[PDB]
């Protein structure tokens, strides 16, 4: 089944995780009034590389999905595994964790691949 | 295990309301109309032959037609469109010469009040020496006397400069699709009953909106999108009598407008290069412009609206329709464009009714002005060139712009009058089902998954 | 040997596969009439990221070469291994598979890394 | 400790290697006179993808740090391990190897992932 | 130091009469002519 772009928006996070390769595909899409679209499509790739840079500096690079070595703090809306992926939408979820989104981002780019990759340089010399 | 771990997801259905720079789209057949770039379609992106509309199941998104930025963007686009189209056009700077005008050739009565003026004046030729004694034909609304015979002047000479619209371009409204750039999307409300504000049960997403023709008009909404089922009534604040009431029709009201005057285009030469298009003598009878509305259709449509008005102003109340209070000509009359000319019709025959709790055509007196100043703009006056032959146009009355009085006596009766002025309202009647959102595909979520060492 | 940009264009696919890092290098390359090059070099990076996005959503990301778990359908011009890499140029090859190029692309972005990575999330939790 | 953008500029290379994820973060950062910034921010992403392309065609892709199979030629300023990372800044170091920077780059994009990845295609078929 | 790579074994079809570089160059020289005459002196009052 292919609901299309933003298809599983009202679906659970677990269900919408199957439609990840759909919203990612149509995310980049390939005299005045003509400069209207130029300045817009320039911001389009800047918006793309911005997320890609974050996706790269973290322990991901490879898009879609990736795991990280960061313990989930209970203060970030303590829900259960079956209460998140099977009883909540991504829109509804992003509304709660929005307060801690900037906090989590810092624990991914700094605490991980700066300490993890440097750790690997010590493990690869032997 | 039992202790969760964060996982980065890329490509999640997460969006938030925002504002961005929208670009255009207008089919491929519209570009074949050419005629040296009519209106806007020059470097506009061709519309996708097979557009896609994804119905977002289980999704309820709140819309706001009165706080939608697509309108403020479209409005600034059409205005800038107007200026770019008049930049390489002929400037009528030396047309403010003293005009020795007289009545048009006809036979009385004294109630005909001239209307048409036969103005004779001096003019600069190609050479910068000898002048030119040529005559033209201006409307009374275009001229104004100043104090021997009657001497006049152009009505804009004491207000601003004047530039003539090029005869190559046309003011014919063509469908324009508004699209959002990558990373953005446009949501569309698909419920049959929606007053433009509040949560929407059936929401779908699109890349480009439907073909929205930028028809500039007042009082009467022309060539718009018809409503579903019952006619719709939308207002930012119904309790506030200062807020306009946008009406949308279900069944279109057939309207016919004509210009019963075979005009002649005199092309006097104000060289070198520039050339002014005057109005020659009139071939035939001296008749005035008019608009016809089928009495049968208008009676049912108006009666269908008042039944919806009682749903907001009490079930058993009296609704009375009255004409405009007064002011500018663009506000008191039905201003629109047909065949290049700018009509100004008397709407005292459409809003002359009184509704209690429970076969021909309506002709409307229409005036014509050549020198206009739309969008409340000062500094740029456009002289619309005369059009040869009788002009006929058939349009759709798809909505009204009504205003309510403050005289109250509120729990008794209510009076509604035609309004307008702000052209931003005209776009809201088509952009009520659209809003701009940005996609934020980065979402973090916990799961019992850990990486390697 | 270094034939240069588009060097092994008339060479076999097997031979031209040695010149992959050459066409990839010169692919990005680092008042009116000056806006002529601006609108052009903007399309240059959009054209680059477009291919890079496809190269990323597939089981590749790492450029140049990568394998995939998709069986070659015989309907896509049934040729042999030694009849492709040693008897056909990339220009000549792209002319035949052009009919099925859009079809193959769908089997790479959707069928693979959407089902493969999700499969890994089940394998990495244990 | 977080010295900030370009913080450990006067610090040793070994010490400044801890601040790699800081200079990388603020490297992309998300009528006339308005076109002044447009043409500038366009060059900003072109400058970014340029380094990212080099970082990709080499045996890296994954940013920050990565190893390579290239022997360090003694002619490139013969210093010791403890004399580089603990007695020299990145600014001071780049000044010496600047003569051989273009030379080293060629040994990374051509000699490696063009011969290494092709080698892997032979190892992955069996 | 321009580079010219000779594509061995390559045979490509050209068409000088259906080449778009001409239509692009032509529109360039024309636009070039207009931009060079915009800040120039207009001889409007020379038609005496
Ligand atoms: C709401 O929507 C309706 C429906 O779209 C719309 O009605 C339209 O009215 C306009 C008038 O304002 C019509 O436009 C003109 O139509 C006449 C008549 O067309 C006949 O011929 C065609 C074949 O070509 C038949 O298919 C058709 O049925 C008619 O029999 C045309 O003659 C007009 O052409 C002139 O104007 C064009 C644009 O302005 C130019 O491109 C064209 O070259 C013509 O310009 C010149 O023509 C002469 C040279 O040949 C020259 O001598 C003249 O001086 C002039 O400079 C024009 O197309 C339009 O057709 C109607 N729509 C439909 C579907 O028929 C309403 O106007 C609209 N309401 C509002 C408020 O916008
Ligand atoms: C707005 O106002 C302007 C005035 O500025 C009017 O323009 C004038 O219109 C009148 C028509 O009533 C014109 O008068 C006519 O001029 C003709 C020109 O004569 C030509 O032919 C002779 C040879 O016969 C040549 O020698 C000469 O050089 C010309 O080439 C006359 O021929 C006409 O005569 C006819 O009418 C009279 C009427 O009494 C008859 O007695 C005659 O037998 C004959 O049938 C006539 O005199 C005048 O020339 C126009 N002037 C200008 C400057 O254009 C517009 O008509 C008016 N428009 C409106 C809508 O009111
Ligand atoms: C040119 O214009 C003049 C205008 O001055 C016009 O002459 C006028 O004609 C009207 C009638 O057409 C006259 O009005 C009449 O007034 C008397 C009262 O004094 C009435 O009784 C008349 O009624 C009769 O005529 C009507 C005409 O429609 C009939 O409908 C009615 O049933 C009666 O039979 C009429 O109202 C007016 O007095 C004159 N004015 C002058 C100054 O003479 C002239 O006809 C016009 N010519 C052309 C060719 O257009
Ligand atoms: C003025 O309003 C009338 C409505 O009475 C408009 O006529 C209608 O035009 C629409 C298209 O805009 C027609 O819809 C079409 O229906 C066919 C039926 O299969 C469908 O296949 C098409 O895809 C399209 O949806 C509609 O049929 C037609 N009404 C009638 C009675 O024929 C008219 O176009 C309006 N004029 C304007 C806006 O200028
Ligand atoms: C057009 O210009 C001429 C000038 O050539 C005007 O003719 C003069 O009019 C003035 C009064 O307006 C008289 O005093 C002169 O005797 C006239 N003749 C000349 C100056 O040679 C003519 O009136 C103008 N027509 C207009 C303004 O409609
Ligand atoms: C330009 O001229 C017009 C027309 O004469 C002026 O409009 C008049 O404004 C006064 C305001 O006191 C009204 O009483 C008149 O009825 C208006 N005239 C018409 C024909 O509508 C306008 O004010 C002038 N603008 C100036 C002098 O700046
Ligand atoms: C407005 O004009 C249209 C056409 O210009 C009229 O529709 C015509 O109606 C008559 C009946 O009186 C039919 O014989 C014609 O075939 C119709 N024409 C078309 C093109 O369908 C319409 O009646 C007019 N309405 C008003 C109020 O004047
Ligand atoms: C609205 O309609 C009324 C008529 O009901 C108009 O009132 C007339 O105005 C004229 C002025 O031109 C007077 O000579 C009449 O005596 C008035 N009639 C009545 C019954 O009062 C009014 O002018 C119209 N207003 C607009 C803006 O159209
Ligand atoms: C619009 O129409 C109305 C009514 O048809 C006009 O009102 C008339 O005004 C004149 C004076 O100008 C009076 O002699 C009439 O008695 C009025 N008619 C009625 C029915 O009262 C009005 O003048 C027209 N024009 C405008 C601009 O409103
Ligand atoms: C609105 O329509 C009514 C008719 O329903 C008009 O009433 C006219 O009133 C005058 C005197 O007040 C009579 O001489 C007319 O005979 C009446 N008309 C009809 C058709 O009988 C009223 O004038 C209209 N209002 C406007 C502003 O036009
Ligand atoms: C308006 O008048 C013009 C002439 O002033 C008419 O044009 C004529 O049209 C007929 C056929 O329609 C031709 O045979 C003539 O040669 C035309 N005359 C000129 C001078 O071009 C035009 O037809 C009139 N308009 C209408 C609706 O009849
Ligand atoms: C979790 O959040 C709380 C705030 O409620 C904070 O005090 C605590 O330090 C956080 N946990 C970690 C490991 O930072
Ligand atoms: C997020 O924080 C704001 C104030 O900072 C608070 O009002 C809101 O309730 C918080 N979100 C949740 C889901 O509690
Ligand atoms: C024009 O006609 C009107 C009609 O009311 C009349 O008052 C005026 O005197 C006429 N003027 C001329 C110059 O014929
Ligand atoms: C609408 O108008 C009323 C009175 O005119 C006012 O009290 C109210 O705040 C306005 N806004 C609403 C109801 O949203
Ligand atoms: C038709 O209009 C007249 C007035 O013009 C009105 O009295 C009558 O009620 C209307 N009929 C219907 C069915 O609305
Ligand atoms: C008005 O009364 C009608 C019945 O005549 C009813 O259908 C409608 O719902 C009522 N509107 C209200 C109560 O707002
Ligand atoms: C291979 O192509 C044929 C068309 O000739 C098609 O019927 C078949 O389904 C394709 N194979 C697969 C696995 O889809
Ligand atoms: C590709 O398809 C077209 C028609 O769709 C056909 O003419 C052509 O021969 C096909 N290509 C090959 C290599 O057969
Ligand atoms: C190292 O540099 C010297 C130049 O001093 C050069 O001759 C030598 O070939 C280089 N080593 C390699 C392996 O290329
Ligand atoms: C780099 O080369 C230049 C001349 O090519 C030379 O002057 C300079 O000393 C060299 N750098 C070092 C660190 O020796």
């Amino acid at each position: 089944v292919f609901l299309g772009f933003l298809g599983a928006a009202g679906s659970t996070m677990g269900a919408a995780s199957m439609t990840l390769t759909v919203q990612a595909r149509n995310l980049l899409s390939g005299t005045v009034w003509g400069i209207k679209q130029l300045q817009a499509r320039v911001l389009a790739v800047e918006r793309y590389l911005r997320d890609q840079q974050l996706l790269g500096i973290w322990g991901c690079s490879g898009k879609l999905i990736c795991c990280t070595n960061v313990p989930w703090n209970s203060s970030w809306s303590n829900r259960n595994l079956s209460e998140i992926w099977d009883n909540m939408t991504w829109l509804q979820w992003d509304k709660e964790i929005s307060n801690y989104t900037q906090i989590i981002y810092g624990l991914l780019e700094e605490s991980q691949n700066q300490q993890e990759k440097n750790e690997q340089d010590l493990l690869a010399l032997d | 295990a039992e202790n969760l771990w964060v996982t980065v997801y890329y490509g999640v259905p997460v969006w938030k309301d925002a504002e961005t720079t929208l670009f255009c789209a207008s089919d491929a057949k519209a570009y074949e109309t050419e005629k040296h770039n009519v209106w806007a379609t020059h470097a506009c992106v061709p519309t996708d032959p097979n557009p896609q509309e994804i119905h977002l199941e289980n999704v309820t998104e709140e819309f706001n037609m009165w706080k939608n930025n697509m309108v403020e963007q479209m409005h600034t686009d059409i205005i800038s469109l107007w200026d770019q189209s008049l930049k390489p056009c002929v400037k009528l700077t030396p047309l403010c010469v003293t005009l020795q005008c007289t009545n048009v050739t006809n036979n009385i009565t004294d109630d005909m009040r001239g209307e048409l003026k036969n103005c004779s004046f001096n003019m600069t030729t190609e050479l910068r020496d000898k002048k030119q004694k040529v005559y033209s034909l201006f409307y009374r609304l275009d001229v104004v006397q100043i104090n021997s015979n009657k001497e006049y002047r152009l009505i804009n000479c004491n207000t601003s400069a004047i530039t003539q619209a090029c005869p190559k371009v046309s003011f014919e409204p063509i469908p324009i699709h508004y699209c959002a750039p990558a990373g953005f999307a446009i949501l569309k409300c698909k419920d049959k009953k929606f007053n433009g504000t509040g949560p929407c049960p059936s929401v779908s997403t699109v890349q480009c909106t439907h073909g929205i023709k930028p028809v500039v008009s007042t009082q009467l909404l022309l060539n718009g999108s018809l409503a579903e089922e019952e006619v719709m009534i939308r207002s930012e604040n119904i309790t506030n009598n200062a807020k306009n009431i946008l009406v949308q029709f279900n069944t279109p009201v057939q309207i016919n407008c004509t210009r019963p005057n075979n005009n002649t285009r005199k092309s006097i030469r104000i060289g070198p290069g520039q050339a002014f298009y005057a109005t020659g003598d009139i071939i035939g009878d001296i008749r005035q412009a008019h608009c016809n509305v089928s009495k049968a259709t208008w009676n049912e449509t108006l009666g269908k609206v008042v039944k919806q008005l009682r749903k907001h102003f009490g079930n058993n109340t009296i609704i009375r329709f009255a004409n405009s209070s007064g002011g500018d000509l663009e506000v008191t009359t039905h201003s629109f464009n047909c065949g290049g000319e700018f009509f100004y019709c008397n709407t005292s025959g459409l809003f002359n009714s009184t509704w209690i709790s429970n076969n021909d055509s309506i002709t409307l007196p229409c005036r014509i002005k050549q020198i206009i100043n739309m969008w409340q703009r000062i500094g740029q006056a456009m002289y619309a060139p005369p059009i040869q032959g009788v002009i006929r146009c058939v349009s759709n009355i798809t909505g009204l712009i009504l205003t309510r009085d403050g005289g109250s006596t509120n729990s008794t009766t209510e009076t509604f009058r035609p309004g307008g002025g702000d052209m931003r309202d005209n776009w809201r009647s088509e952009l009520y089902k659209y809003k701009v959102v940005k996609i934020e595909p980065l979402g973090v979520a916990p799961t019992r998954c850990k990486r390697r060492v």
